[PDB]
C-alpha cells in the first residue's frame, strides 16, 4: 500500500 | 522588482523540463538566498525540492521575498525557445501578475522577450529535517535511468535494498522477475565504475517505478545521481545543478 | 525527348521534400532555360516558385517546351529511394503519361529505373513583377526555422516588423506573448552573426506561422534565407539552390 | 543443468530482435553442438533457422538435448535490459518451467538476474536439404535493407532475377514501377560495400516484400547478406553471426 | 483577415 | 499466388 509524503513530514 | 540573470540558460531549461512532468503548477520562491521551489505531485506521494543559489546567477536582484505562481509546462514551452547558449534573465515587477523571460545571445544580435501570466497558487509546503540516511548510493545518472526504465518494463514496483553485498533493485510482473545488483569496483577507473555505496545500516524499501521514472527526467542536469535511504522515511533522489544548487525528489514508500 | 542529368542528386531530393508539404501536385515546366515550377497551395494563401537553371545540370537536353504534371508525394517517394551521392537523370518522351527517373551510383555498380505515371494539372500561373522591396532580411536558415517553430508554440500569427532598430518577430497566444529582435552585429565574424538587414522603408505585416513552418522544410537546401518585405505585397522567403537556382515562397498577409 | 556463457551479449540481443518480429514464440534447442532454433511464421510462408555454435560461447555446458519453448517478445524485453558490452549467461534446470538470463558487466560492478517462465511449443521442424543454388548474391546488408524498404514503398512484390547482366530487383504498384540492377565492378574494395554475384543458371522468382523487410531486422548482425536462389525452391537470406553461426531466412515464392 | 495570393498577382 | 514452406520441405 502506497503511503504519502504527509505521513512523514508536515506543513 | 525582481531581476535574475543566469549566464548558462540551459540549466533553467533542464530544471523546468524535469519538474514539469511531476508537477503541473507550483510557486517559485525568490529570496536573498536564491530561486527555489517546493511542491508535491497531485497524489502527495512524491515531493520536489529545487534550489538555485543566488551565487550561481551573474546578477541577482531581489528587493523583497516574493512568490510566483506558475504553470510549469507553459514556462517550459517558453524556455524551450531560448538557445542553450543564451543568457536568460527573469524579470518581475511586484505590481503586475506577469513574469518576463529575456533570452540574449552572447553577441547580443538577438534579444527575445517572453511575457507570461502568473497565477495564485496555494500549495502545501512540508518541513523536511536533515538526517543522516542509513544508506547512500551514488551512481551514474544514466545508469539509474537505465535501471528504472528497464525494471518498469517488467513490473511496477521496485524493491531497493542495500546490504554489505551492494545495492539490489528488483521487481516482478506478469512476464517474470528481475533484479539488478551494483557493487563498488576495486577502484573508480572510469565514469561507468563510479558507483559509491555508503551503508551504515541495512535498508530495504519498495517504491512505485512510475515515480522513479519521473525523477529521471532530471538526468541531463548531472552525470551523477545520489540515492539516500532510511527504513522509516521517503527515499531521496538528488541531482546537482551544475555547481549552484540542486533538485531533490522525495518518494513515499509502499509499506 | 527530354533528358536532364544532375550529378548532385541530393538537391532534387531536397527540393521535392521542400515543395511537397506545401503543394500536393504541380506542373514541372521544361525549357532551354531550365527546369522550373510555379504553384499555389489549395487555399491560394501561399505560392511556391522553383527554378533550376540549365547550367546546373551536367547534361541538359530539352527540345520543345514541355509540362509534366506530377503528384509531388509520389515523385518524392521515388526520389527517397535514390542515394545522396547518386546521379539522377530525368527522361520523358514527348506525349507520354510517364516520366523516368534513373539513379546511378558513382561507380555504376547500381542502376535504378523508376517510371512514374504523370497526371493532368490545370496550372494557375501568376505574373509576379520583380520589385525592390522596402525591407530585406538575410539570416541563417536554421535561425529562421527556430524563430518560426518557437513562435508557433505560442501563437498562430507573427508580426514581422522592420525598423532602424532591427527586425522584430512577435506573436501572442493564450499562454502569453513573445517577440524576437534581430540586429546586425558590429561585424559578420561567424555564421550565427550573419544577419544582414536592409531597410529602405519601415514595414510591418502579419502572417500565419503555419505557412512559414512549411517554407522552412527547404532549410537543408541552404545555410541562408532571404526575407523580402513591402507594405503592399506578400512576403517572399527565398532559399538558393546550390548555385543553380532557387525556391521562393510567397505568403499573403493578414490585413 | 544448462549454462551458456556468451561474452559478446549484444549478439544474443540482435538475434532476438531479429527473429521476434517474424515469429512470436519458438523452441530453442540445445545440444552438444550448439544453441539453435527453427520455426515458421503463422502463415507457413517464411521459415527462420538460427544456429549459435557451441564454440562461440566462452562456457558451453549442456548435459542432454533440451528444448525451451520461449515467448520471443518476452525474452527480447528482458535482453533489452542488458548492456551491449555485457556478458550474458543462459541458465536452466532440467526439471524447471523457468529460464534465467544473467547480465554481467565486464568489470563485474553490476550483475542482473532475469527470470522468465518457459512455455509449451509443438514445433513443426522442416527438413531442409543442403543444396546447390543456381544463383547466389552476396551484398552489403544495409544495401539489401534499403532495396527492400524502397521497393516496398512502391509495391508488395519483388521480382529478383539473376542473369549474365547482374541481379535485378523489380516491383510495380499504383504510383508506377521500379527496378534496381546491381552488377560487380572491375574490382572490389571491401565486402562491407562489395557486391558478389555467382550465377550457374538464370533465376527469376517473385516474393512478398513484407517478409523480406522482416528478415532485414537481422541487418545489425552483419555487414553482409547472402541471397541464394533456385527456380524450384524458396529463397534463402543469410546473415552470419559473428563468426560463430548464422540466421537463415527462407521465403516461399509466388508462382 | 487572411488575404489571397490572387489579391496581389494575377495571370 | 503465394506458396508455402511445407510445399517444398517436409518434417
Amino acid at each position: 500500500r502506497q503511503t504519502s509524503m504527509t505521513d512523514f513530514y508536515h506543513s | 522588482m525582481l531581476e535574475l540573470r543566469l549566464v548558462q540558460g540551459s540549466l533553467l531549461k533542464k530544471v523546468l523540463e524535469a519538474v514539469k512532468d511531476l508537477v503541473n503548477d507550483a510557486n517559485f520562491d525568490c529570496s536573498t538566498t536564491g530561486f527555489s521551489l517546493q511542491a508535491m505531485d497531485s497524489s502527495h506521494v512524491a515531493l520536489v525540492s529545487l534550489l538555485l543559489r543566488s551565487e550561481g546567477f551573474e546578477h541577482y536582484r531581489c528587493d523583497r521575498n516574493l512568490s510566483m505562481g506558475m504553470n510549469l509546462g507553459n514556462m517550459s514551452k517558453m524556455l524551450k525557445c531560448a538557445g542553450n547558449d543564451d543568457i536568460i534573465t527573469i524579470k518581475a515587477d511586484d505590481g503586475s501578475d506577469t513574469v518576463t523571460f529575456m533570452f540574449e545571445s552572447p553577441t547580443q544580435d538577438k534579444i527575445a522577450d517572453f511575457e507570461m501570466k502568473l497565477m495564485d497558487i496555494d500549495s502545501e509546503h512540508l518541513g523536511i529535517p536533515d538526517a543522516e540516511y542509513h544508506s547512500i548510493v551514488r551512481m551514474p545518472s544514466g545508469e539509474f535511468s537505465r535501471i528504472c526504465k528497464d525494471l518498469s518494463s517488467i513490473g511496477d514496483t521496485v524493491v531497493i535494498s542495500v546490504t554489505k553485498e551492494g545495492v539490489k533493485f528488483s521487481t516482478a510482473g506478469d512476464i517474470g522477475t528481475a533484479n539488478i545488483v551494483l557493487r563498488q569496483n576495486t577502484t573508480v577507473d572510469k565514469p561507468e565504475d563510479a558507483i559509491v555505496i555508503e551503508m551504515n545500516e541495512p535498508v530495504s524499501l519498495s517504491f512505485a517505478l512510475r515515480y522513479m521514472n519521473s525523477f529521471t527526467k532530471a538526468t541531463p542536469l548531472s552525470e551523477t545521481v545520489t540515492i539516500s535511504l532510511s527504513s522509516e522515511l521517503p527515499v531521496v533522489v538528488e541531482y546537482k545543478v551544475a555547481e549552484m544548487g540542486y533538485i531533490r525528489y522525495y518518494l513515499a514508500p509502499k509499506i
